[PDB]
RNA sequence: GUGAACCGGAUUGCCGUCAGGAAAUUAGGUGCGCUUAGCAGUAUUCCCCACGCUGUGGG
């Protein structure tokens, strides 16, 4: 969808100092800090002015907490159910594969305003497990509608087959 | 003139019973018997239970049936008690001596203290269908299709689908009557309706027809089943055995399939009213206008314009949910509302509750901002 | 009449109910995934209780000859004791739920006499059928069912059932279940070959807020404890003090949860109305207020639009309400759904006596 | 004449109604499995009632060994997808693991009335025809089966009703085709009420109703249509309209 | 007014006691924001009313 394509590119077109302003304010809201309000203001309204269906101010303004802590690079057909599911077959079947699994489950009972620590720790182990490439745009595609079955329906379905292969 | 009147069949759960129930198990057959639409017309057009069998069935049961089988049903089993914690009725009475007085001249001298109650509990499970169509077209006069259609438009009894707890949820009243040579065409007349966009649709659709006679003789064919659902009386009830021939039509060429004519799924209202429609722009010039381009909070001149409450978004926009506030009040209102929840209103400079938060939000804007980061956009 | 109590409770991390695996509890309420706590566990802890050891007249076993045996200094009642039990149709051997003293008495005074078993046994049937003198049997009620495949044809069962005069829901979470996962290892004490790699248990916990409804009919609570009606009265406010001041024991050496609650409605009705359903919706926490206060107030909305609702001028009702100091008010803007604001538990509990009739707690603190 | 009406009612986690091995009633509708609540269990559960003892009335209304009752119950349906669950519970010897099981739904039920056989079954009598149906209506809206309730105190109170004048019976069950899905934005008795919106909406377009809902909770239609003929804040005056639309009636 | 009409699967139940994830790691190596600018010695000051052929009064 046209707008978050743009607001992902503008992401991308961020220098060392804007990433480090958005990443010593992981953890909290925004309104608390001026900088970041403004930053982020700067960053998304003129797209939200244009564009009806740009991302949300909670999602947005996540998705660039999340972008500025782990810098993936943009890249069709990374998403996130598909490295989870590559990634699971490498463990021992009786004692981590359980482990990874709750941790990986635990997402379909916390919300938006909750789901900033399981997302690190989730690009984590991403990052100890040697990968450079992920779908952000299906991530924020997918985000602003969590709160629907058939999303998480087709998250972990995506999973299951890319971890059965 | 029609010559052929169309019912409507469609429940939640149904059953129609068979032959095979003398006891407390109720089994259910397939299809809706005759005995079953013969019995909702009765009641339809309102005649007695005791009068059915002086000239009423037969003139019915002389008529053709014909049901088609739109989506058939899953088996479903009820488990059904009877009389918890009461006394039931037996059947016993004492033996009166002589054999001439009995029957009606006995039943003369019976009392309410002459039976006798035992108090049990009777079990009995009884089988349901869920999910099923069909349709009922009967073929016969024209001026008795014509009577038939209009006593089931407004039905003097209430009617059920079976049993007296299976409602209807479509009207049986749904279809006029028209004109047609054949049942098979009849039933294909009548066109196939999908409730949403994506389900299994039956390719066959198969077909309950009676089994025509033809000429003088034409003994039955090998493949014709039997029926016990030829009502002749209902108090008691006398049923009689008849002749079922089944056949299949394929849908895609003689039955068409309708559209959804629908909406299913509810979902709330919009919300995000768009920025760039002229009605919006138009709007927030008025109330520029009637403003006098001053801001609410703080009178300095007015450039944006916040939204009271977004109970109507983008097409429609009355010009009651919008005050006129300059950049340092819409920032400040804008960080109020970051994680507040409170979706439909919002906040209102006008209520004086809020003014010494936007005040402190304000000194707080004016403390901390950096103007040179708002400018050159990074 | 009825008296009706309700209650918000908040609860630190902890496990106070878990299934065979080894999780909390949970539920679906309203299409998303709540804590729960089972009510017989809250019944069990009530009945268990410091507040409530005063009350505790009766026993729910199947070792009845170690009681009876117990009833005895030196003569062997053992073998005849269980003998009689097998002839009486407790055979496995089937829960009594039954008085103390009567059956210590009784069994003690029946066992040892030189009789016949047919009808020793159908005195001992008598005994514990008419041992219905019990507190926790009149609240909790009593089912029994003589096996008659293995009953001796002589003898005969009588009437032994009792209805119970206390409903309690299950305590349901006010908002969506965060369920977590704690891993442990053991040490040794002393160095030496050690493990591999230390196998690594897994210990289930959360922590939610609770919304707890309890309801109590007292025309039962009478006719089960015959004529006496202080006793009653002497019940419910005992039943009101524990509730308050009850935990249940779960793994409580490792995750205390020594929380009080922090809001009590008291109500009283003729029929039985759960508020439940103003949770129907989950709660999610904003930055302003606390889960607590959110809690409290959606309740008193779904209370205030029930008593707006369905309402009867004929059998009007009324309510008081506390809270510890009374910091959290359930009229938060303007309603005055309770009357009698209280700010503590003893003047709740002589208001709750005082409108069931003309008792004090220090009268009635002799049965 | 027929009145016939709407019901839509969310229950607590419990267990009413029972078979043979237990489990909750459960029927299927839209593909997936639904949960049920008998109308033989509605019932003898409104029926010999206290609340509802308020020509010989309780024999019109519902029979009892050609006594043609004049009053039609429907077996109550789930708006949602069933999730039954089951509970382990252990016993004490205060001196082996068993499972219980339960299920929680909202349902939609359905009641309608035959006024012609009710005054046709009270020799004349019109007054105690409209007396017994407004004793139903309360009866009604204020009872629950009797089952598991004092492990499972499940003693809600209801959410909605509109009650209809139409020619011939006709349930909105077809409404609850596709499940019902929670979005964040509402809950699951506010969908399950627009759901039923948008099934009265239609119809017409492709009779009159009054509706009523507690302190006007939960509005019938999320616009200002006019689906519903009058909407009320009382149980009493639901009823009062109800006798009204039948004929100057008094309550 | 229909193998139909009448029609509760109901009563009993604590999952409660046992556990350190622990030992050890520099993110260091290089960069000019640089070339420019009177708030005044003028030749029409956006609109309106009144009086004469520029002087008052209001935006
Ligand atoms: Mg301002």
């Amino acid at each position: 969808n046209r707008g978050t394509v743009d607001f992902i590119a503008s992401l991308e077109n961020l220098k060392e100092g804007d990433l480090g302003i958005l990443r010593k304010l992981r953890g909290a809201r925004l309104d608390e800090k001026l900088p970041g309000f403004d930053l982020f203001s700067a960053l998304w309204w003129p797209l939200r002015q244009k564009n009806q269906r740009a991302p949300k101010r909670e999602v947005a303004w996540l998705i660039a907490k999340l972008f500025a802590e782990f810098r993936f690079e943009q890249r069709e057909g990374a998403t996130l159910p598909i490295l989870m599911g590559g990634i699971c077959r490498k463990l021992e079947p009786k004692k981590e594969l359980p482990r990874v699994l709750a941790r990986f489950d635990q997402l379909a009972s916390l919300d938006i305003m909750q789901m900033e620590e399981p997302l690190s720790v989730i690009m984590g182990i991403l990052r100890k497990h040697q990968q450079v490439c992920l779908d952000w745009v299906g991530l924020t595609d997918v985000l602003s509608f969590w709160e629907q079955e058939p999303v998480k329906r087709e998250w972990s379905d995506s999973f299951i087959k890319a971890y059965k292969i | 003139p029609p010559n052929t009147l169309f019912l409507r069949l469609e429940g939640a759960l149904q059953s129609w019973g068979s032959n095979e129930a003398k006891f407390a198990l109720r089994r259910t057959a397939d299809a809706p018997t005759k005995s079953g639409v013969l019995g909702l017309l009765c009641a339809a057009m309102g005649i007695g239970r005791a009068e059915a069998a002086d000239s009423w069935l037969p003139k019915l049961a002389n008529l053709r049936m014909g049901v088609r089988i739109d989506r058939p049903g899953i088996r479903w089993w009820d488990f059904h008690t009877v009389g918890a914690g009461q006394r039931m009725r037996m059947a016993e009475l004492k033996a009166p001596k002589k054999p001439s007085m009995v029957g009606a001249a006995l039943a003369e001298t019976l009392t309410p203290s002459k039976v006798k109650t035992r108090a049990e509990t009777l079990l009995s499970r009884r089988e349901y269908l869920a999910d099923a169509s069909f349709l009922v077209a009967l073929q016969g006069e024209p001026e008795l299709v014509a009577k038939l259609s209009a006593a089931l438009a407004k039905p003097v009894w209430a009617i059920y689908l079976g049993r007296k707890s299976c409602p209807p949820s479509r009207p049986v009243c749904e279809h006029p009557p028209g004109f047609y040579n054949t049942l098979e065409e009849a039933l294909s007349a009548v066109p196939l309706q999908k409730r949403w966009h994506n389900e299994p649709l039956p390719q066959i659709l198969p077909c309950v027809m009676d089994w025509i006679p033809g000429y003088d003789g034409e003994h039955a064919p090998d493949d014709a089943e039997i029926h016990y659902d030829l009502p002749v009386s209902f108090q008691p009830p006398r049923h009689l055995p008849r002749f079922v021939i089944r056949r299949e039509l394929v849908v895609g060429e003689d039955v068409q399939v309708s559209r959804e004519t629908g909406t299913s799924v509810w979902r709330p209202k919009g919300t995000r009213a768009d920025y760039n429609n002229s009605e919006y722009k138009k709007v927030r010039a008025e109330r520029l206008v009637m403003d006098h381009a001053a801001c609410m909070v703080c009178k300095a001149p007015a450039t944006t314009v916040q939204h009271v409450n977004y109970r109507r978004a983008g097409g429609k926009e009355i010009p009651e949910d919008l005050r006129a506030l300059c950049r340092l009040c819409h920032d400040a209102c804008t960080m109020l509302e970051y994680g507040s929840g409170m979706t439909t209103n919002r906040i209102d400079p006008c209520d004086p509750i809020w003014r010494e938060r936007i005040l402190a939000k304000r000194k707080e804007i004016v403390e901390f901002r950096s103007r040179g980061q708002r400018f050159r956009k990074m | 009449m009825l008296i009706e109590i309700h209650m918000i409770q908040n609860h630190s991390p902890a496990n106070l109910n878990r299934d065979d695996l080894g999780a909390p509890k949970t539920c679906y309420f309203g299409g998303v995934l709540r804590s729960r706590i089972s009510s017989q566990c809250i019944k069990r802890s009530i009945r268990t209780s410091n507040d409530f050891k005063a009350l505790l007249g009766g026993v729910r076993t199947r070792r009845l000859a170690d009681l009876i045996q117990q009833e005895a200094g030196e003569t062997e009642c053992w073998k005849k004791a269980q003998e009689i039990l097998n002839k009486c149709g407790f055979k496995t051997k089937m829960l009594v739920f039954m008085s103390k003293d009567k059956i210590k008495d009784l069994a003690r005074i029946v066992l040892d006499n030189s009789l016949g078993l047919t009808e020793a046994a159908q005195q001992v049937a008598n005994v514990i059928a008419q041992a219905t003198l019990a507190p926790d049997i009149a609240l909790c009620g009593r089912m029994l069912e003589p096996n008659d495949k293995d009953k001796d044809k002589k003898v005969k069962w009588s009437n032994t059932t009792v209805e119970a005069a206390l409903q309690v829901a299950h305590a349901i979470s006010t908002h969506i279940a965060r369920p977590e996962i704690d891993y442990f290892v053991a040490a040794d004490d002393v160095p030496g070959e050690d493990a591999g790699a230390g196998h690594i248990g897994e210990s289930m916990f959360a922590s939610a807020c609770f919304y707890k409804y309890f309801s109590i009919d007292w025309e039962q609570l009478v006719k089960n404890l015959k004529g006496d009606t202080n006793l009653a009265a002497h019940t419910v406010g005992a039943f009101l003090l524990a509730a308050a001041k009850t935990n249940p024991s779960g793994k409580q050496n490792s995750f205390a949860a020594h929380n009080y609650p922090d809001g009590i409605l008291v109500e009283f009705k003729n029929s039985p109305i759960s508020y439940a359903n103003a949770f129907v919706r989950p709660v999610s926490v904003v930055k302003e207020s606390d889960l607590v206060e959110q809690s409290i107030g959606q309740l008193s909305n779904y209370v205030n639009d029930i008593r707006l609702g369905y309402y009867d001028e004929q059998s009007p009702v009324i309510g008081f309400w506390f809270s510890p100091n009374n910091r959290y008010p359930l009229g938060y803007k303007h309603s005055k759904l309770a009357s009698r604001n209280i700010g503590n538990l003893n003047e709740l509990v002589g208001a709750v006596l005082d409108y069931i009739g003309g008792f004090k707690w220090e009268e009635v603190q002799k049965s």
